[PDB]
């Protein structure tokens, strides 16, 4: 109904995925998805609201209830969102992946009558097609995307990227039975498209995020303050999070370039508070700015005015898991090189990475630490190391030598939180890294640890200087 | 029978004095027909030998050389230092196959000794420096095909194809 | 520096007259350590000629051969035909790698001139007929790796893989 | 007990003459173990004073210098300039930590006066432009260690790992 | 900072002497990039006055004039007729929005007094009769957009749209 604000943002190495899990496809290119911005805005808003509610009332509310409270700005099944997002990526005209030709009919030869796995690899600057049947044919091809020779190295060096590249790299072709040449050609052609689209990674995607506001949706009960809180949540999203895939590991990190209010009475305390990030001389200044914004919303800003509404719902402790910001855990270091930083994040977050190996020993707590702060991992009861030891370093009863005890994680008595921590595959990582830049050529590595609700009053002191050590070793 | 020598195509200029026979009869496989070069062949596992580069056999499968396969005998003083072989035209790794051949051919590919004293780490090399391709223009494709400048007026395509298609590996030492 | 040599494994035994070295140096690449074979070098673009098998070189990437590569000099009756060369231990293509090597190697390859007198129509040959296997582990995996029967007793491990890991392309002539 | 000294690795050659003993004892926490450097110490807040090379202690946590630590004694006419102190080996920011600790050791650190005569516009720098890794192999990894050219061959290993591991802050005034 | 001029497109040759600057800054709002026009600006409630063609304000939302935004200042022969205004770059109805904006722009539109001595009843006009299109290419797309004749051979790409988009209304009095 009317333009509210306009934010020129900048994402570094976004890993946006579309229907094919890539930023480009045969039909269009899309580096920034407005639906992802909306979803991450709502996710950060819920994190920020539980942060607030816990820094005043010590209470934590379900995501359902939080979004039911904010459904006047973000909309729900019962009400249309009052805010309309409009991404404008400059240069965002028609671009798509076109495979002008690929010179197979030699790979098809060495494939027939067999059952082989056709692996690919794009380093050496020429696409080779490894075959586990012991042959490596170099493939000639012409595409529309020009992999800049920096992207090949960024993918070959980053152990996380080259890991998530296993899924876009191979097919197990079975030509034992009736197998013409044409359909094998299309199979390998789509495999090559799926592999090449993965390398559409650009550095410094720059877009303009407009926000429109429906005024017709009146100040029903607490619209203005809900909206201000949502705009603060959007700023916190732009400051602490990124867009796209693996934002917990620095990719897609956002950075402000320009903010412009158009309705002072609502946002003129976000306009300047984001101007507070167009120039960041040192790391300490940035950490101070972040603590400033974080504290502002904590006590000084709006109030408990709408938390007094009886629509929220306190979380069950043993059946729910919510996240919230902890102001203490906000290490900042100057970057001097972004690609190497992203590659060292793996040293930070891998159980055999030579930074957490040099910050944590006994390996058990190490596993434990990552299992509690590195999202889901695939541990299985086969060779003892899981037996008891890591179960011990997570008991909420039973000792205090580990500074982190999961709420209902029980010794052989796993009911819900045990399976959630050890089996639930889709678990975000609490330890997160981000990279920021300003209008100057200053770049900083934030490393933070979101506070979760399955920690039984974690020792905020041990993990705090674990985080400075990690942030040092990876920069 | 029918035979074909394989000419390399680096950014080097050992191009003129290597051949004896341009056409021999009336037919070739490399064709320039309003769509670019065709039937180009690729050698898998061999790299050039910059000191008068003839393909020294490495073992790297990810090493290769592309070039033009034209009928004829190498220099009439050779048949002492090359690879003479014939196999039924279906084991040839081609590119841009515009036709298919009569199921047999005999090829002369320039060989060079393995030189078992220097670890020859190999460097990928493409066609750059548009002066290089503009010089290559009148070097061999005219020594081979008189059709040049008679049917292809948009040889820029051909030009671009030389840069679009002719990458290889080089001995680097 | 270092010295190594490749040994092919066809389904016919002709590798009794073989490597100088029984101990020789202080290393081996194709090490079989209680998990099956490791470091089986693959040669693309050659064909095997089992009758005193020297690798006939084709120009086809589909033509390959898998065999052992052990540190040694062939027989003192060589350096006339065997092609030897030197690469920084990373252009060769091994499989089932576990360890890494010392950044340079000098390797003997049992080689044959392409012998342009019979068209190279190859045939993919596997290794079955374990009577060939039941003996081969005593000619190549005892005269070199008699590690077996005192350091290893689970031949089945390095038996079944021998009957699936190993294959080659024999040029049929 | 055990005394050591922490020496920095800058882009400058202000290291050759300040030290008396290189090894002295019978153990070194810092190592060179067939992978790269191990047990590198990093100190927060300190900024190098390369002109008369020492670590000016600043209280800015964003600044850091990382170096090696080897046993010895720094030219007895000292303790008016250096910072020497013992700790239980665990309050050390020891990165790439391989070995364990004796949880007590007395280490000398090059200290300089805070230099309250200028504005401390510190500046981060790392080691690149390979020309200056020659001398860093010359004067820290030969003068001190007896391992170079004696046990290990992979020296480009300790080329890239030294110019990839080591970074610091200078004062540039 | 940044300023532009609005050049409306009538059938008339009455839009020749409208310029003072060719580029001025480093950008033109409107683009002609291998697909035709981009960022075309519409002003409603205004009819052209082809009698020395300028824009005349009416009170009808069905009246509207399309045109382009060239960078520059008007003529220096103004301050009595044109109307300059500063708008935050989102209060412009841009047909075929191709890129983004800078959020505050100063613009000059050719304005004429309403001349309240005759009923200003206007009627629509579509630009047909392609010879005027082929000469308006000369006039406005070869005096400012000299990319025409430089890189863009598809000028019929803009004929198709000037004959199909840039319509307007006119007093016809």
């Amino acid at each position: 109904e009317e333009l509210l604000m306009s934010l020129k943002l900048k994402a570094l190495y976004p890993l946006t995925g579309g229907y094919n899990r890539h930023s480009i496809n045969p039909f269009y290119e899309e580096l920034v998805r407005p639906t992802e911005i909306k979803g991450l805005w709502r996710w950060w808003n819920r994190v920020l609201f539980n942060t607030l509610a816990y820094s005043t009332k010590g209470k934590l509310y379900t995501y359902e209830s939080i979004d039911r409270l904010f459904e006047d700005v973000f909309g729900s099944e019962n009400k249309k969102s009052a805010v309309r997002l409009e991404v404008i990526t400059d240069e965002g005209n028609d671009n798509r992946f076109e495979l002008s030709y690929v010179e197979l009919d030699k790979v098809i030869d060495c494939l027939r009558n067999y059952k082989r796995k056709v692996s690919l690899d794009f380093i050496d600057n020429t696409l080779i097609a490894e075959i586990e049947g012991s042959t490596k044919i170099p493939i000639s091809f012409k595409s529309n995307l020009d992999i800049d020779k920096i992207i090949k190295d960024l993918v070959h060096n980053n152990k996380l990227l080259s890991f998530e590249l296993l899924g876009f790299k191979s097919v197990e072709i079975d030509a034992t039975k009736i197998s013409d040449k044409k359909i094998l050609k299309e199979i390998l052609r789509d495999l090559i498209t799926n592999y090449l689209e993965y390398f559409n990674i650009k550095q410094e995607v720059t877009f303009t995020l407009n926000i429109y506001l429906d005024k017709s949706r009146e100040h029903k009960q607490n619209f203005e303050d809900k909206l201000k809180f949502a705009l603060y949540s959007l700023l916190v999203f732009i400051l602490l999070g990124g867009i796209g895939r693996k934002t917990s590991r620095g990719f897609g990190s956002l950075s402000i370039i320009d903010v412009k209010c158009y309705d002072n009475s609502i946002c003129k305390k976000i306009e300047d508070l984001a101007k507070n990030f167009l120039k960041i001389s040192s790391g300490n200044e940035l950490k101070s700015k972040i603590e400033s914004i974080l504290d502002c919303i904590k006590n000084s800003c709006i109030d408990t005015l709408y938390i007094e509404n009886n629509i929220l719902s306190e979380i069950d402790p043993k059946k729910n898991v919510v996240y919230f910001i902890n102001s203490d855990l906000f290490e900042v270091k100057r970057i001097n090189d972004k690609e190497k930083v992203l590659a060292n994040i793996y040293k930070a977050v891998s159980s055999e990475g030579c930074c957490i190996k040099s910050i944590i020993t006994d390996k058990y707590v190490r596993k434990s630490f990552l299992i509690a702060f590195g999202g889901y991992r695939k541990v299985e009861k086969d060779k003892g190391l899981d037996i008891g030891f890591i179960k011990n370093y997570l008991c909420e009863t039973c000792e205090t030598v580990s500074s982190f005890n999961i709420v209902d994680f029980l010794l052989s008595e796993g009911s819900f939180m045990s399976d959630y921590i050890l089996q639930y595959e889709h678990r975000n990582s609490l330890l997160r890294f981000k990279l920021i830049s300003d209008n100057s050529n200053n770049s900083y590595l934030i490393g933070y640890i979101l506070h979760s609700s399955y920690f039984k009053k974690i020792d905020i002191k041990y993990v705090r200087c674990i985080l400075e050590k990690l942030t040092y070793c990876v920069i | 029978s029918t035979q074909r020598e394989y000419v390399f195509i680096p950014i080097t200029n050992s191009i003129t004095i290597d051949v004896k026979i341009t056409i021999g009869g009336s037919d070739h496989i490399t064709n320039i027909d309003e769509r670019g070069i065709h039937n180009v062949l690729v050698i898998t596992g061999y790299a050039v030998d910059e000191k008068n580069g003839r393909l020294v056999p490495t073992l790297d499968p990810c090493d290769y050389v592309k070039g033009i396969l034209v009928a004829g005998t190498p220099q009439q003083a050779q048949s002492n230092d090359f690879l003479t072989l014939k196999l039924p035209a279906n084991k040839l790794y081609l590119i841009r196959k515009k036709g298919n051949i009569s199921d047999d051919l005999k090829i002369y590919i320039p060989y060079s000794s393995p030189d078992a004293r220097n670890s020859m780490k190999t460097k990928p090399v493409s066609i750059s420096d548009d002066t290089i391709v503009n010089n290559i223009i009148k070097e061999v494709f005219d020594k081979i095909y008189n059709i040049t400048q008679k049917e292809k007026v948009k040889i820029e395509k051909v030009k671009e194809d030389i840069k679009e298609l002719f990458s290889y590996y080089a001995l680097e030492q």
